[PDB]
């Protein structure tokens, strides 16, 4: 299940958490890398209803929807394969337990810092049982220049 | 200079998908104003444009004009026209008198337009009989919105309900929710003659029919425009003509300040607080 | 019971010469609602009945519908549409959003509908040549209301003042005040090209001309309604469609609460009070 | 004449149990205006008289005045003050400016008063542990009205909730809701 | 007031006039206003503000009281109206 090409030039992600600065940094990276399509499909923040956040692609503006429940985010958007999880250290474990059992997700990225060791042990166990690739705790993420950037890897533009 | 030079990039709020004003022509929803006047769409047509952003058919634009002609003034007794007359007699101006009349269009006066659509379409998609919908609504102790009227009855009917019915029977294809509402009306007038299907219920169910049985609204648009409140706007924009008429009339009769005599009050104060 | 059997004689306030709601038919000005719909008078016809209490001719009713179509939404930048958008983004409701936008239509926003009619009709009834009028409104400060634009100048018309001007010159019999206003605009276009006759001035002078040149107004009701504010009523009832459109649209794009960032404020507080 | 010689009858609407304006003195709730000014109650005292129809104690009166002092202006960035500035700049007048700024005080602006009263009273009279209440609200997926403030923290206080907290701790007898609110 | 109370005995200095002249007297007799601000604030409308802010307590009192008495919708009966419509428009 642990594939080789994690991120490519045709990847699209689902962000978990109201992280408009990080998503706009990712969209600026994907504009700078001469990439045709943005690498974010939708965002998840469960504390308000669905809407469309407005983000900046190059010189122009586009819209990225924000959902409340993860089930609608997986149903409406099946082309994604990577879920970035900006949840806190106390709400990332349940978020990953909910998010691993979905179909289209091929890799998750737990950017939180301060997870319990028993919780990340159960998380690693379910991750190797399912076959997803986990880039988890206490990270800033990864960056594949020319293709993809996870969160705020590297810093500003 | 940096924006016109094009090297700054600022995030604009206020998305507003209606009425692009800049440029060589005042574009409405998507249609320029010369095309609006050339296609002869009336104030119902520009209501369809500005509110729904869908160019409506001609039997629906005329129905919107019929709604704004029927939901005009209904006398000065009712509470909104009463507040407009009180403020115009205290000599203010048009926007404050019309506005202090418009801040009574709530739930008991004139804001049944949306609840008599939400209720009648929530009891039609979970399909019950009218005789059980009335039983449920009395059992819960809540008022069937858009079924009651203070002064009109079946022995004293309001004619503006009949003018809309004789239009929505002919030019409207496939209007079942109106038939459902008429069934509930006669079920309730069999018991009490006071409870007559209002214009504030007939316009609600006829607008749900006009949205979901004519074109250009699928099922999420035509329920979003009920949940958002696009049917209260029909009453507010229709009754603005009556409230401005009452301001102009009380300004032309040169009436004085209103005082509301103490023989109509009965102060019921505590003893010694 | 004593008034029903008739021996009390209490004096009644609220004189209201409009819209007899009682009885069996909803009677408008003097004409029932069935005659209103049978004689095919639109919302301009019921505006002539409710506001002016006259049976307006069929060109004038269509002209009032034309005015309420051009004085609809004119972009969300303006003060009233901005207030409606801020109240809709604070999640309020339709009547408080539209109402708190409608409390800007005073003098600086929406006041050119009435100021440019009182000006052009005070300086036409005083017998003043257009060059003397332009020079009289020069020595006293006082920029001429209803004249001016920002882009659309000449050989580049307003294209919604042209529709109204075409309708008035084709349909109105004996229109002297529009011709006086066009002489004033021909004099003042020589100064700057973008001093074209505004739409807020053209609706004012065409409305005053319609009142004092069509039938059933003498000349002393025909400027009583100008003094009272029928033109302010025309602008408020026209722009209510645009403000309700802005409420529904900001409710439909699901916008959040507005904050107006401190980069655009510049507090100029005193030192220590 | 027919009611002055007392023979007719009239049902009178508008019951109004506040401020009898007739008679030889402007009576408030039950207390005349000379007693209002002799008993030296501030505007909190007449807020208690007109709104609540009780003569509130003199610590609750100063607390009502303290609430009307801290819920005064909080900058013109916020939406109601912004609408008041737009209507004043369109040159209207005081009552249309203040009124079209007042018609934003709904649920997202200024509704946190009634919302945080009713939420913390529905989570206390149906008694839950505070740790279970915050988990219940997180599980349902809505925020708690009361708590917030992006600038201040436990490091540096707000200094306008601090003065209110000082007043209720130094004047209020038997305050369980505040204690419960602090717990959360 | 002394001059005009001799014509009719009821013409006394009203509360709505004593608050006005005592407020103007405060602004132009106490410190911190010069004399060009203390007649600017009267022209701007800072005396309407005293009435509106004072009367807001009474109007909120009437709202809370009419909500607490469970009073229903008002209709204002036709025997208090006297419609004076035209004959047939
Ligand atoms: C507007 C309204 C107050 C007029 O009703 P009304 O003539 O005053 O009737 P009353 O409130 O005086 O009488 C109450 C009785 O009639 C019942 N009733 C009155 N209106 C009712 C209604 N729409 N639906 C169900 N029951 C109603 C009450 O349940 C009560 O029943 P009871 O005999 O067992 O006690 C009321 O019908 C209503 O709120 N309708 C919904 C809002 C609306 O449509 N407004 C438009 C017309 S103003
Ligand atoms: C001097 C200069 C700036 C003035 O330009 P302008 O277009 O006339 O600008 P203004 O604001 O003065 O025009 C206002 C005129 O329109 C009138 N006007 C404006 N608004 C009006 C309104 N609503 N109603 C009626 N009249 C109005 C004004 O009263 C005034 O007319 P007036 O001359 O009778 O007083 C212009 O001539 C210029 O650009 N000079 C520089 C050229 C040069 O030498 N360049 C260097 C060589 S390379």
């Amino acid at each position: 299940g642990k594939s080789t090409t994690l991120f490519s030039r045709h990847t699209k992600a689902i962000v978990w958490g109201m992280q408009t600065r990080a998503v706009q940094g990712m969209l600026d990276f994907d504009y700078v890398c001469s990439r045709d399509e943005p690498s974010v499909a939708a965002m998840v923040y469960p504390f308000t209803g669905d809407h469309k956040q407005k983000f900046y692609w190059g010189h122009k503006e586009i819209l990225i929807p924000v959902f409340k429940n993860m089930a609608d985010a997986m149903r409406k958007h099946p082309e994604v394969d990577v879920l970035i999880n900006f949840a806190s250290l106390r709400s990332a474990y349940d978020s990953t337990m909910e998010t691993m059992n979905y179909a289209q997700i091929r890799t998750i990225a737990i950017i939180a810092e301060g997870i319990p060791e028993a919780l990340t042990r159960k998380l690693i166990k379910k991750a190797d049982q399912k076959g997803v690739t986990i880039i988890g705790p206490a990270t800033v993420g990864g960056i594949k220049p020319g293709c993809f950037k996870i969160g705020n890897t590297g810093g500003m533009l | 200079w940096a924006r016109e030079l094009g090297l700054i990039r600022k995030p604009a709020s206020f998305m507003t998908s209606i009425c692009d004003e800049r440029g060589q022509e005042l574009i409405y929803a998507g249609m320029p104003i010369t095309e609006v006047f050339k296609e002869e769409m009336g104030i119902g047509g520009v209501l369809g444009l500005l509110w729904f952003q869908k160019r409506l058919p001609k039997y629906s634009c005329q129905f919107i004009e019929m709604c704004l002609m029927v939901t005009a003034d209904h006398g000065p007794a009712v509470s909104g026209a009463h507040n407009t007359i009180i403020c115009a007699r205290a000599g203010k101006d048009l926007v404050s008198s019309l506005t202090s009349g418009l801040l009574t269009i709530g739930d008991r006066f004139g804001g049944a337009l949306d609840a008599a659509a939400k209720m009648f379409s929530k009891a039609f998609d979970s399909g019950i009989i009218p005789m059980e919908f009335v039983n449920k609504m009395k059992k819960e102790g809540k008022l069937i919105m858009g079924i009651g009227h203070r002064v009109k009855s079946i022995n004293n009917p309001d004619m503006r309900v009949q003018i809309l019915k004789d239009y929505v029977r002919q030019h409207f294809p496939a209007t079942p929710l109106l038939d459902y509402a008429l069934e509930v009306e006669k079920i309730t007038t069999s018991k009490k003659p006071n409870l007559i299907l209002n214009v504030d219920g007939l316009i609600g169910v006829a607008f749900v029919d006009m949205l979901r049985n004519c074109g250009s609204f699928t099922r999420e648009e035509a329920d979003e425009y009920i949940d958002i409140g696009a049917l209260n706007g029909i009453f507010v924009l229709g009754r603005s003509m009556g409230f401005i008429g009452h301001y102009l009339d009380q300004k032309r009769l040169k009436q004085g300040l209103y005082r509301h005599p103490w023989d109509d009050i009965s102060y019921v104060l505590p003893e010694h607080m």
